[PDB]
């Protein structure tokens, strides 16, 4: 009952690492928000979102990473 | 605490890096498929193992990895603008009888656009072909705006407004594109309508050719006839254009097709003026004398928002002299003597055809 | 369950250089360690693995014990940096397994729901693929007897990815490469047939080792059934064998008449092409 | 000697926002636009809101604001020095 302080630490040296790796805002980016799942064809889960950039590009990702679909659409 | 360390598990998923958007072009062979970045670099890569060719396709909007730049995940089908395009309500549905006039105006437009969508057979049952699109102008009267939106949330539906700005897109006027890129929405979405307005300003005449963002301009032109001059059927897309004036929009959109019905408002009857003051008098409140035809016979010549704002205006004009209720009289000094001044600017408001 | 592992040479050498380790102090017993396995799918993967300090005593011969601080905050140094790394089971140089193993893998269950044993052999010498693999499993027994635990054998293969390979591939600098179609298949022929035969000699030396000493049990049981799949198939003619003989000579028919087919072809071009050039050359020079 | 400190202050950038104290949004016409830190020689209430300013790209920091923006030789054609004829 005891490791509730050990697990606080371990957030407290893991959010450290959130500090570090936020991972940080440096460069400004637009968004393209979307929700997905894969079946096979074995079955999987998780979820992919779309970006933009300040160079003009734009990628595909397993979902944010940090903060979630909470808020926005892009 | 756990709650925390799971949103640390969280972002022990995170250091994985985002792949690269791509779009599968075409292919060579199943260890070679034509693909490009979005910015213009063209390379054949190998797929995953989950996946069959028949999932991929050519032009395929996909997903490549971000060394070996392998075919993994995809998408079909995204875009930023479409759906918020959507989020524009009008109170009313009701907004229909809150509209005043006029009847073959009223009327007529539900035969252009409902009877369409649910309907058909009654197309085929005659052999005429649907009409996939309206047109209103002006603005001798008005309304030519609000009808629009009116019907938007009356007619229910799917329907998906065009706001006619941002198009230009600074850098770069291709966004005719944009067009196709919301046409190929409307050709999933299906049906959908589209209002437009202000077709004039985008109806660039080329008349004298000059300049720069003239040319932009034209351009963005060529695609607006090419979507409606497939190649394509967009029957059940509705296309509603209205604007200041339908004139130099060039006779490539005035003939049908482009341009599929003439309609438009003129100044309201005082018969018609009768019943846009009962929509003006139904939200005010005052003291109960009145006489309807009065502000009718006196106040002549005017507009719905034009009689509405000033009788509201007469009211706050009256309303000045911090009593609550108002009789008419100001309002048949008011209304009368405000639109006087508003209408020196009626000055020049007639418009060709 | 665990049906196949892919053992990399990473970690085969990462036990076997603790062998140099502990081994350059000895003396007796094995090389333990903790292994880091990879699961994307029911074949498993291996990648990388840490070896901790191991002692057992014989006293008492069913004592032994591990580090777990060493398990614990090294497996949070090699998940910090590598978040894709995970502890799939341990390990062990064998080269037979005495019977406490079992109770190592009884312990670390708590860790990962399956903990698949890895015996490993530091020294070549036979009878091929080193190694071998053992996955925790309960099956019983046909006999009902209470639940213990015979650890199943795991098939396992070595394989590598990109940077493992271009480390070995360099570091062969031994035999020719492969060559493809002539020594390759019938050295193969050799060692697969040769360690054929001497696996099931030494394996049969053992049947029969194994009744004449050590029984009970032993004998029962797989015993007689085992040895009735051995007799399930002779397998000789009469009589559809024979009419698969003279048709596999149909089979051969085709290939060697293509053999002569290039035969021709080769001898053609090359033999025409170079004497025109050969001639050529000498009537021209001389 | 003296070119590797202040060498990268490349590139001359415009700032957006800052939401609180340690941060700060940056907007460049080379087309990267960044939300990042500054460098310690560098007081929060001394700058100004679409300020020009150096940088060190590679840390994005806040090397130092620059006060000129616009314009090119025209206006030093249109500018001009020096006297001649008097009263
Ligand atoms: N009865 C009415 N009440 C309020 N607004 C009205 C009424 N009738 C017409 N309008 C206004 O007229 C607008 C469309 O006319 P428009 O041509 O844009 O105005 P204008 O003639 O001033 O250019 C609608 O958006 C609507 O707001
Ligand atoms: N058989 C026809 N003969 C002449 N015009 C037609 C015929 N069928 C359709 N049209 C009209 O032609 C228009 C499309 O023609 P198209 O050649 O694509 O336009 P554009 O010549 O501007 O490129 C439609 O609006 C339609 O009204």
């Amino acid at each position: 009952t005891h490791e509730l302080q050990a697990m606080k630490d371990k957030i407290k040296e893991n959010s450290e690492k959130i500090k570090v790796n936020k991972t940080l805002p440096y460069l400004v980016s637009n968004v393209i928000e979307l929700l997905d799942v894969d079946p096979n064809d074995s079955q999987r889960k998780g979820k992919c979102a779309v970006i933009k950039t300040s160079t003009r590009q734009t990628y595909f990702l397993p979902v944010i990473g940090l903060v979630d679909a909470e808020k926005l659409k892009p | 605490t756990k709650q925390y360390e799971k949103s640390e598990n969280d972002l022990k998923a995170l250091q994985s890096v985002g792949q690269i958007v791509g779009e599968v072009l075409k292919q060579l062979t199943e260890e070679k498929f034509i693909v490009k970045a979005t910015n213009g670099p063209r390379y054949v890569v190998g797929c995953r193992r989950q996946l069959d060719k028949s999932k991929l396709k050519p032009g395929t909007r996909v997903a490549l990895d971000m060394t070996t730049l392998t075919i993994m995940r995809y998408l079909p089908r995204e875009v930023d603008p479409l759906v918020y395009n959507m989020s524009h309500e009008d109170p009313g549905n009701v907004s229909y009888s809150e509209i005043g006039g006029l009847s073959e105006q009223i009327r007529e437009l539900r035969e252009v656009i409902e009877l369409p969508l649910t309907n058909p057979e009654l197309f085929q049952r005659v052999g005429i072909i649907p009409p996939k699109g309206c047109l209103l102008y002006g603005p001798p009267g008005t309304g030519k705006t609000l009808l629009a939106r009116a019907v938007a949330s009356q007619l229910d539906c799917n329907f998906l407004k065009v706001v006619s700005s941002s198009i230009v897109d600074k850098y770069i006027g291709e966004s005719a594109r944009l067009i196709r890129e919301m046409f190929n929405y409307a050709r999933d979405h299906q049906p959908c309508i589209i209002f437009m307005d202000e077709i004039d300003a985008i109806g660039g005449r080329r008349f004298s050719e000059g300049t720069s963002a003239d040319r932009e301009i034209q351009r963005t032109l060529m695609e607006l006839l090419n979507q409606m001059d497939g190649f394509d059927t967009l029957h059940r897309v509705k296309m509603i254009m209205a604007t200041n004036r339908p004139d130099t929009l060039d006779p490539a959109l005035l003939r049908p097709g482009r341009l599929d019905r003439k309609i438009h408002i003129d100044l309201p009857n005082e018969q018609a003026r009768l019943d846009i003051l009962k929509i003006h008098a139904g939200p005010i409140t005052k003291h109960g004398e009145i006489d309807y035809e009065a502000i009718v016979k006196l106040s002549d010549g005017f507009n719905g928002a034009d009689l509405r704002n000033v009788c509201t205006e007469a009211g706050m004009f009256a309303i000045r002299a911090d009593h609550d209720f108002v009789v008419q009289e100001d309002f048949m000094k008011a209304v009368r003597k405000v639109a006087d001044s508003k209408k020196l600017e009626s000055k020049l408001d007639y418009k060709p055809v | 369950a665990v049906q196949k592992v892919v053992v990399h040479p990473l970690v085969l050498l990462s036990v076997v250089d603790h062998f140099n380790r502990i081994g350059k102090v000895g003396n007796q017993k094995r090389v333990v360690g903790v292994l880091l396995g990879s699961w994307q799918k029911k074949v498993l993967d291996v990648s990388n693995s840490f070896a901790v300090p191991f002692d057992e005593d014989d006293k008492d011969d069913s004592v032994w014990f591990l580090d777990h601080d060493y398990l614990e905050n090294m497996y949070g140094m090699f998940k910090k940096v590598n978040a894709r790394e995970r502890i799939v089971g341990w390990y062990h140089t064998g080269p037979k397994l005495h019977k406490n193993d079992i109770a190592i893998n009884e312990l670390m269950k708590r860790y990962c729901p399956n903990s698949v044993l890895v015996i490993i052999d530091v020294k070549p010498k036979d009878l091929g693929l080193p190694t071998e693999a053992y996955i925790s499993v309960e099956e019983v027994h046909d006999d009902g007897t209470p639940t213990s635990k015979t650890f199943e054998h795991v098939t396992s293969e070595i394989g590598a990815e990109e940077a493992e390979e271009v480390g070995v591939e360099h570091l062969l600098r031994d035999i020719k490469d492969t060559t493809v179609g002539t020594l390759s298949q019938r050295i193969t022929n050799q060692v697969h047939g040769l360690k054929g035969l001497n696996s099931k000699l030494l394996d049969i030396r053992s049947y029969l080792e194994k009744v004449a000493t050590g029984k009970l049990p032993i004998n029962h049981q797989i015993i007689y059934q085992l040895q009735d799949v051995f007799n399930l198939l002779p397998d000789v003619s009469l009589q559809e064998f024979v009419k698969a003989f003279y048709l596999k000579t149909n089979d051969q028919m085709v290939v060697v008449y293509l053999a002569s087919l290039i035969r021709s072809v080769v001898a053609l071009h090359n033999l025409i092409n170079n004497k025109i050039a050969n001639r050529d050359a000498e009537k021209k020079e001389g | 000697q003296s070119e590797q400190p202040l060498q990268v202050a490349r590139c001359t950038k415009i700032i957006n926002a800052d939401s609180e104290d340690p941060k700060y949004i940056i907007n460049v016409k080379q087309f990267a636009k960044f939300v990042v830190d500054l460098s310690d020689q560098v007081a929060p209430t001394d700058i100004e809101e679409g300020m020009r300013v150096g940088v060190d790209r590679n840390k994005y920091q806040i090397h130092i604001p620059l006060p000129p923006k616009i314009d090119p030789t025209v206006t030093m054609m249109q500018v001009e020095e020096k006297p001649d004829v008097t009263y």
